[PDB]
């Protein structure tokens, strides 16, 4: 019974970050990696990076380094991952997945909207 | 990183056909190759696991097969329900990296 809570939707200004949250339990948080995802209208699933919550070390799929950051608080079981720099390309559906390796399990998506 | 070219990208097809989808990896990935369909607003369902098992729950109508840097997804008799782009992902390494994608869409026969 692991599962991933989401924060709701956003609408941010061209230029402007976000912060989306992702909740996880029903398993040792620090155990697993959690992993990102987005789909923006048109285009391919995308894969975005992971985050080990125990050391937080982190790696960003080439498309996104330097301009994604993830961070954990553990006293909540919670992953963040923070998108700077937002343009049109980047209104999508994100998803966070977790598992031993690969991802097993999925949060319900968090909309963000960029809008002039 | 793993570059997974899936094929076609989009497609047509009826009700009642075969469908058969590509990945192939540019490296050699093993078994660990999945296929998950997609349906725009909602999260990713995983089909077939490690090139060939199907899934829990999930209709037989869906096959995966191959291994190696050559995998295929075959749904055999396609149904209305199947409107989606399915994709595969490899899990040999990180980054985890998915295909371009198959949009499948269904044209009527009538």
């Amino acid at each position: 019974q692991v599962q991933l809570v989401q924060s709701g939707a956003e609408v941010k200004k061209p230029g402007a970050s976000v912060k989306v949250s992702c909740k996880a339990s029903g398993y040792t948080f620090t155990g697993n990696y959690m992993h990102w995802v987005r789909q923006a209208p048109g285009q391919g699933l995308e894969y975005m990076g992971w985050i080990n919550p125990k050391s937080g070390d982190t790696n960003y799929a080439q498309k996104f380094q330097g301009r994604v950051t993830m961070t954990r608080d553990t006293s909540i079981s919670t992953v963040y991952m923070e998108v700077r720099r937002l343009r049109s390309d980047d209104t999508a559906v994100y998803y966070c997945a977790t598992g031993w390796w690969g991802m097993d399990v999925w949060g319900q998506g968090t909309l963000v909207t960029v809008s002039s | 990183d793993i570059v997974m070219t899936q094929s076609p990208s989009s497609l047509s097809a009826s009700v009642g056909d075969r469908v058969t989808i590509t990945c192939r990896a540019s490296q050699n990935i093993n078994n660990y190759l999945h296929w998950y369909q997609h349906e725009p607003g909602k999260a990713p369902k995983l089909l077939i696991y490690a090139a060939s098992n199907l899934q829990g729950g999930v209709t037989s109508r869906f096959s995966g097969s191959g291994s190696g840097t050559d995998f295929t997804l075959t749904i055999s008799t396609l149904q209305p329900e199947d409107f989606a782009t399915y994709y595969c992902l490899q899990t040999h390494a990180y980054p985890l990296t998915f295909g371009g994608g198959t949009k499948v869409d269904i044209k009527r026969a009538a």
